[PDB]
């Protein structure tokens, strides 16, 4: 469900986003669900709290890692 | 006393609270001791 | 427009009736 | 033991041997050590050139010089 | 030798804290406590369906009473794409200026949370239409909750406990939980549609004193 | 108090009682072997659990058990 | 009506002498389900994992719900 | 704004209830939550 | 009971503690033909004295763990005690004076089932009741 | 450094304002500085891009042992 | 040179300059805590005031309210009350629950509080005591610019 | 690696034309399969003793308009 | 249902379920008026200090201060200081008068101080109770402005 809910997403955001063609060149290799998917779409959440600010997303920003803590604990 | 000093400064950043963090503009932590090795260093030469 | 003053104590007050059957129940299956 | 230990460092430094003249010898003849030491800015310091095979020599990339 | 775990005592006298924390993890195997026999094993399982009813009950009240008391239900439901629900409101009395700010968003007069359930869309589709339905609607479930705390309650008390008997009715439960459970309450869901969902749809308001007149048909009851 | 059980595949070879550090196995006589003895646990309030007479039993789906029950000062191994 | 403790030690077929439903024996099968409070459980589970994903399923694709298409987070 | 408020009825009611259930409460909670875990048997 | 002068030992921090005067304590107790150096159970080295020696240990383990050092410098007289706050001094190891790898008459055959280990009742068959399947009164 | 004297940095005094967070460390070191070897495809870095991608397998792998 | 514990090579623990030295023997069991012929009340008195006087400290200067000065002592005052309600709430809780046939073992230094009516003594000393002193401390830093004065010879 | 090294069009890209024909086997027009419900001189179309399908003309305008989550393009 | 006093037919009271409760029993018994193993001080020390806390209350909103704000937490102290020193006055006066021989009956629950030294640590426990929570309560009172902004995170 890591990888049904990784596709649902990443089918979705393509069409929300109208760029179709997106996944649908770079998703039948392993670095563009790296780069197009985890490392371009987590660039609005990790700049929840940036040193200049911070926005409506920065209890998502700080749950979201919050996980990765209480991931690494595990 | 020094990652959950990251998790401070991680929870008043996300507040909006850049002064009650230990940063260089808030509540400053000086390597006090380091600092002076790094003047002694360059006044012996 | 939003409920009233009242009704938020309205609600504080029914919501004591499965307050205290739920000490009831949670004490007939004896913890 | 001790034996075994001190015949067993002389295979090790036989192999350490190995590998130094593995990397003089690629700097002898698969290097742009002549053009680095001409120009030691603009030249960038390879060895270990990749074979035409695959299509891997994408990863020969421009060092500068030639 | 302690009381705690009541329910086995080959765990009250243990002398580490595992006795803590393996009462947690063995307290709902009841097939596994000392002394039980298979009659009063599935009476506890029956009177704690109640109890866990009444918090499925309980927590879809507190879904219906924070967006009638804090939500924006009244505003959402004029342009239902150009504004984002609101959850419930923050109290979290440790911010700063910054998310003060930050939070107060789709139109509110405080901190807030946009409601990313979709219970905004599911009650605008089966007609809901103030803050009042909600509220109402959320008090009714917290009496719907009582009635399954005492339910579990009555049900523990030794003149009405069911026997083993009636628990191994199997054939008797697939009979009611397919035509009673199943099948009246998908009839009476297609009762609300037709009489309040669909004409709430089309404009005309059905209420509790208004359903009784008005029929869902200009061909209705024949 | 952990529940040591020995069983009839036994075959005396005191392997069990060797190798258990608590002094829980000792060996008593029997009709069924060579040896005439089988294993019996008497000491089983200081099973401290560790199952190394399992370990040391040669019979093939061996001959005695170690049953983790329910555990107590002495079978947790706490010198606190 | 029906009796499910017959259905299960049904081994006549119009004539036939078929070992149960479908040719296999499902004899004992009545007061093993019945008994057991964990296969009532696990296939009460089952038919509720799949109910949950044919919600999943079913729900972005004919959204029942009005305007929840146009709500891309919901 | 730079204060926290509330624009719904009843607003003094968080005002109270959020130090209660969180950290004026719980305490107490825990410590009658560790009489009958620590409570002996005779 | 219990007497002997104990080893050399500079003192250690693997020793007792309040489980020791509060619940039970052990005491093994051996005699040695020499003045030989032994390891503790609790971490470091002692030197053993010539007469009879007494040694205070924590619990089981460490004596038998002992107990099983001792047979390798050829001594296999020790006596295990076993003793309660109240003073009560039990004698545990050897119970009977023999080691419990050899065999003794008049021992029992205790915690023993007349079957196979494979042939083991089922868990359905002991449901609701209090015995376990492996207590299993039938064969 | 330009000729006037003063020096831009690779990153431009980062370190000081937002390394004090570990979001910091994920957004402006691990997020900002991996943009050289998630877009190295296609180019002469190809192989860091299967290194850096072959490395996440071998990680995940050995949670299956431990 | 270090000994075994009193003259025991089997105690698990050793006759160190630290514990066992004339000084840190004498400073140890003259602390409130171990001082002979203490009533636990004035134990209690004693460890609580000594507590209640800094922990009004790191609020103060560093807290939230630090920015400003008749609010900053208060935000002190606070946490030093919530700190010694909930430590003496745990004492109170700890006397209950460990004095229930275990008196500390019946059958032993380091803790000589083995009673429950010395535990109940104990405990009415440190909420009195962690009070006296959180409010010593901020009647010392309300008052703090006109105690400036009168520890510089600005009153005349 | 072959992205990465160069040769985009040497991946082995493998058409679902399984689920393909699902979809086209209910009313996507998109691919071209033209058989059954794609195909309006079927039997499964027409439904031809009854002609009985009233749901069918309002199912393909959902199917066929791409502005929905129904039947997405694989 | 309501059954016999503890099973004596004879004796004037009933077991029912207000006094003879699971519940309202172990609410009751757990007071620090008859809660088990309390010294009488701790007693007194959490009786005063629930009643100095709320006593201040009646005087600083509906009190003859109310219209101010510095006076009117003045008035609820000074209350509480003196309904809690004659209430402790009276309680030194109870136990100087009725230990003198019948020591509430020699011969018995309700009232589980019976000794005159447990009366007169117990008075020394509503005194300091009580005006504790006097202060407590008045020193969150004069403090309000101050702990609104804390609450609502007016002090950033
Ligand atoms: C008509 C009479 C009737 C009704 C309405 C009920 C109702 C109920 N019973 Mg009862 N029961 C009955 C008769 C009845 N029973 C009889 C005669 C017996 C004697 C044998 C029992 C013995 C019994 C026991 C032992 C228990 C119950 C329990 C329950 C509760 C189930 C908990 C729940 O949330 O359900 C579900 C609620 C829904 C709204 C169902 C929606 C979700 C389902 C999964 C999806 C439905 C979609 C459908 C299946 C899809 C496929 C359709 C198909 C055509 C394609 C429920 C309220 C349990 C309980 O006590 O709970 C308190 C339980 O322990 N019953
Ligand atoms: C006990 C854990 C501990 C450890 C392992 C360290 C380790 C370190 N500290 Mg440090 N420090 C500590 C506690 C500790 N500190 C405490 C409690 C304080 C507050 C007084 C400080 C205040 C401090 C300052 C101001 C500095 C360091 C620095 C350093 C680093 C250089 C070594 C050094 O001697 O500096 C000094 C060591 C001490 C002052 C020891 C403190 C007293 C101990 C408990 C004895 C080093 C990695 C220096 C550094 O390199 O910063 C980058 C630096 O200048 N520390
Ligand atoms: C550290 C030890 C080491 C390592 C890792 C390598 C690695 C390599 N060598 Mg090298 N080599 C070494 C020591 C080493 N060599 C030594 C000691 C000598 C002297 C005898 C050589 C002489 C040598 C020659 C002549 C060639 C290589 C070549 C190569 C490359 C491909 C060889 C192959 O297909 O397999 C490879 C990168 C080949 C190459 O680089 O292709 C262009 C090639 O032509 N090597
Ligand atoms: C398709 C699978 C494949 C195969 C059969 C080869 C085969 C080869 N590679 Mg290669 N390579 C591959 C994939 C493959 N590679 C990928 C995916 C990468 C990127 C990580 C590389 C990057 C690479 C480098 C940098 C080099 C090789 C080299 C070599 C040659 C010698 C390897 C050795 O010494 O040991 C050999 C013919 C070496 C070579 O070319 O020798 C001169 C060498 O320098 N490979
Ligand atoms: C010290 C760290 C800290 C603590 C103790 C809290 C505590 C709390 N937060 Mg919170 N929060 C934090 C950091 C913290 N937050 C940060 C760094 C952010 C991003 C700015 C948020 C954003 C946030 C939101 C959006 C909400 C809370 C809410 C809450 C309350 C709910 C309790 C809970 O969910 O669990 C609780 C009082 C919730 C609340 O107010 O409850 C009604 C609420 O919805 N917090
Ligand atoms: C179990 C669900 C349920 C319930 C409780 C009802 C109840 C009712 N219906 Mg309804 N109905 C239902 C399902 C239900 N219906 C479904 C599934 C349909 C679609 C076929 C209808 C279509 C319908 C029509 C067309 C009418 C009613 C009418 C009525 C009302 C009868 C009038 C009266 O005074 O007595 C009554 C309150 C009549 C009415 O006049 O309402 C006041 C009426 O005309 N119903
Ligand atoms: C179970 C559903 C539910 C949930 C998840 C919440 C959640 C929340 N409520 Mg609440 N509430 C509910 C039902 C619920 N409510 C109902 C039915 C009422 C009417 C009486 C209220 C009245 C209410 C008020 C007045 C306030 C809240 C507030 C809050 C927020 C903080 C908690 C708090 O301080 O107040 C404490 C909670 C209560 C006083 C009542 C909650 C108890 C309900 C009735 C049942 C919950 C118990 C649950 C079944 C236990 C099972 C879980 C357990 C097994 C782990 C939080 C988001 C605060 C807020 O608005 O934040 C800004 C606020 O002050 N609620
Ligand atoms: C990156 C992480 C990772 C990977 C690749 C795998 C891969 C695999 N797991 Mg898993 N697993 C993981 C993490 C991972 N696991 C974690 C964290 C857990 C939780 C503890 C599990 C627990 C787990 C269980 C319980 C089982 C597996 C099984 C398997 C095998 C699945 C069958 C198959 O052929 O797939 C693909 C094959 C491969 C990916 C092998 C790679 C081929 C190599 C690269 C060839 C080249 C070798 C050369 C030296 C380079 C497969 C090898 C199942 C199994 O063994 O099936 C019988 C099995 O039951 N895993
Ligand atoms: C170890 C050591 C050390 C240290 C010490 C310390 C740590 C410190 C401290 C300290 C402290 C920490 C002190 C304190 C104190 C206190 C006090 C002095 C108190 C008080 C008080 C009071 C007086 C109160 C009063 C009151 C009351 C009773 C109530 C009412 C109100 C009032 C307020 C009035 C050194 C190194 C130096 C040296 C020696 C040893
Ligand atoms: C019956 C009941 C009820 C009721 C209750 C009540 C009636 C209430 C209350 C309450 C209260 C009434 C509380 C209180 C409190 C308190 C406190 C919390 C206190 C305190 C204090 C302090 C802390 C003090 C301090 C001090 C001192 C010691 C001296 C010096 C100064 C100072 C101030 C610092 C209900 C229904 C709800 C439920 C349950 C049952
Ligand atoms: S259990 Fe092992 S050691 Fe004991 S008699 Fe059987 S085979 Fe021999
Ligand atoms: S569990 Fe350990 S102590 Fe018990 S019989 Fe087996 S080896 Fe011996
Ligand atoms: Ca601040
Ligand atoms: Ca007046």
């Amino acid at each position: 469900l890591g990888w049904v809910t990784f596709y649902w997403h990443w089918k979705h955001l393509s069409i929300w986003q109208g760029n179709v063609a997106q996944f649908n060149e770079s998703s039948t290799y392993l670095m563009g669900w790296f780069r197009d998917y985890l490392w371009a779409n987590s660039a609005q959440l990790i700049n929840g709290y940036n040193p200049y600010g911070t926005n409506n997303l920065a209890v998502w920003a700080w749950m979201f890692l919050f996980g990765h803590l209480a991931w690494a604990v595990s | 006393h020094s990652f959950a000093m990251y998790c401070h400064n991680d929870t008043m950043r996300a507040f909006g609270r850049p002064q009650d963090m230990f940063s260089d503009t808030g509540i400053q932590l000086q390597p006090v001791f380091a600092q002076w090795l790094q003047h002694i260093h360059t006044m012996t030469i | 427009m939003s409920i009233s003053d009242t009704q938020v104590y309205i609600a504080l007050v029914v919501a004591l009736v499965p307050g205290f059957l739920a000490w009831r129940l949670a004490t007939e299956l004896y913890k | 033991i001790s034996r075994k230990i001190f015949a067993a460092h002389f295979g090790h430094l036989a192999v350490v041997f190995i590998w130094l003249s593995g990397m003089y010898f690629h700097g002898a003849r698969f290097s742009n050590f002549e053009a680095w030491m001409a120009n030691p800015t603009g030249i960038k310091p390879s060895a270990q050139v990749v074979w035409p095979i695959f299509g891997q020599e994408i990863l020969n990339g421009d060092m500068g010089g030639g | 030798a302690t009381k705690f775990p009541k329910f086995s005592q080959d765990l009250a006298n243990d002398p580490t804290t595992r006795r803590i924390f393996y009462a947690i993890a063995t307290a709902h195997d009841f097939e596994s406590h000392d002394g039980m026999t298979e009659e009063n094993l599935y009476q506890r399982i029956f009177a704690s369906h109640f109890g866990h009813l009444a918090i499925i009950f309980l927590w879809a009240s507190g879904i219906l009473f924070h967006v009638a008391w804090q939500g924006n239900f009244e505003v959402w439901i004029k342009d239902p794409v150009h504004v984002r629900p609101i959850a419930h409101a923050i109290w979290d009395a440790q911010f700063g200026p910054g998310a003060i700010k930050a939070f107060t968003q789709a139109g509110a007069r405080n901190p807030v949370d946009i409601c990313y359930s979709g219970v905004y869309h599911w009650w605008y589709t089966i007609g809901l239409r103030t803050n009042t339905e909600l509220y109402v609607g959320a008090l009714f479930l917290i009496l719907l909750a009582a009635v399954f705390l005492f339910a579990g309650w009555l049900h523990l008390q030794p003149r009405y406990r069911p026997n083993l008997g009636w628990f191994k009715n199997s054939e008797a439960r697939l009979n009611h939980h397919l035509a009673g459970l199943f099948g009246v309450s998908s009839l009476a869901w297609a009762g609300h549609l037709v009489h309040v969902a669909i004409p709430e749809s089309r404009g005309q308001h059905v209420g509790w004193d208004n359903f009784l007149s008005t029929p869902p048909h200009p061909a209705g009851l024949w | 108090s952990h529940t040591v059980k020995i069983y009839d595949t036994c075959i005396g070879c005191t392997q069990c009682v060797r190798a258990c550090p608590t002094d829980v196995l000792e060996m008593v006589p029997w009709d069924g072997c060579r040896a005439g003895q089988i294993a019996s646990s008497p000491r089983t309030e200081d099973c401290v659990g560790c199952k190394r007479c399992e370990t040391a039993c040669p019979t093939d789906f061996l001959s005695i058990r170690v049953y983790l029950g329910a555990e107590t000062t002495r079978s947790m191994g706490l010198a606190y | 009506g029906h009796s499910i403790k017959e259905m299960m030690d049904s081994k006549t077929f119009f004539g036939r002498k078929v070992e149960g439903p479908f040719n296999l024996p499902h004899q004992g099968l009545y007061e093993t389900v019945n008994n057991s409070l964990h296969f009532q459980l696990s296939l009460a589970l089952a038919c509720l994992g799949v109910a949950s994903s044919l919600t999943a399923q079913h729900m972005y694709s004919m959204p029942p719900y009005a305007f929840i298409a146009k709500d891309f987070t919901t | 704004m730079t204060q926290l408020t509330g624009d719904y009825a009843a607003s003094w009611l968080p005002w109270i209830m959020i130090p209660l259930v969180f950290y004026i409460l719980p305490f107490p909670v825990f410590a009658i939550l560790f009489l009958w875990i620590q409570k002996e048997a005779s | 009971t219990l007497s002997g002068q104990t080893p050399i030992f500079g003192g250690s921090t693997g020793g007792l503690l309040k489980k020791a005067e509060v619940e039970e304590k052990y005491a093994i107790t051996w005699t040695s033909p020499k003045e030989q150096v032994f390891e503790m159970p609790t971490g470091g080295a002692a030197i053993m004295r010539q007469g009879q020696n007494l040694l205070y240990l924590a619990r089981k383990e460490q004596c038998i763990a002992l107990g099983g050092q001792l047979r390798k410098f050829k001594i296999t007289d020790y006596k295990i005690y076993r003793i309660y706050p109240n003073g009560e001094t039990v004698y545990i190891h050897p119970a009977d004076g023999v080691f419990p790898e050899k065999v003794n008459q008049g021992r029992e055959k205790v915690r023993y089932n007349d079957r196979r280990i494979g042939q083991n009742p089922s868990p359905s068959k002991v449901k609701f009741s209090g015995i376990a399947t492996y207590d299993a009164p039938n064969s | 450094v330009g000729a006037d004297g003063v020096v831009t940095h690779i990153t431009g005094g980062n370190f000081a304002t937002s390394s004090i967070t570990n979001n910091g460390w994920l957004r402006d070191f691990l997020w900002a500085q991996s943009t050289q070897v998630i877009t190295s495809y296609n180019t002469s870095l190809s192989a860091y891009g299967l290194m850096f991608l072959g490395g996440h397998f071998i990680f995940g792998f050995s949670l299956m042992f431990l | 040179i270090i000994k075994p514990f009193k003259g025991d090579p089997c105690l698990g623990n050793l006759s160190t300059p630290i514990n066992d030295s004339p000084l840190a023997k004498a400073f140890i069991n003259n602390l409130p805590a171990y001082r002979k012929g203490l009533t636990p009340f004035m134990r209690g008195l004693e460890i609580g005031m000594a507590h209640g006087y800094f922990l009004v400290g790191p609020e103060v200067v560093i807290g939230p309210l630090r920015e400003s000065a008749h609010g900053a002592n208060l935000s002190g005052l606070i946490t030093a009350i919530y700190i010694a309600v909930s430590a003496c709430l745990g004492i109170s809780i700890f006397a209950i629950t460990t004095f229930q046939g275990n008196p500390k073992g019946s059958y032993d230094s380091l803790r000589p509080l083995r009673t429950r009516e010395e535990w109940s003594q104990l405990n009415g000393g440190i909420f009195l005591g962690a009070m006296g002193g959180a409010i010593f401390a901020y009647l010392l830093l309300e008052n703090f610019d006109a105690l400036d004065a009168i520890l510089r010879g600005a009153v005349n | 690696v072959e992205v990465a090294f160069g040769a985009a069009d040497k991946q082995i890209l493998i058409e679902p034309v399984f689920a393909q024909f699902i979809q086209s086997a209910n009313g996507k027009i998109l691919y071209g399969f033209h058989t059954l419900l794609s195909n309006p001189d079927s039997i499964a179309f027409t439904a031809w003793p009854n002609h009985a399908n009233v749901w069918l003309p309002g199912w393909l305008d959902a199917i066929n308009n791409g502005t929905n989550s129904l039947f997405l393009t694989i």
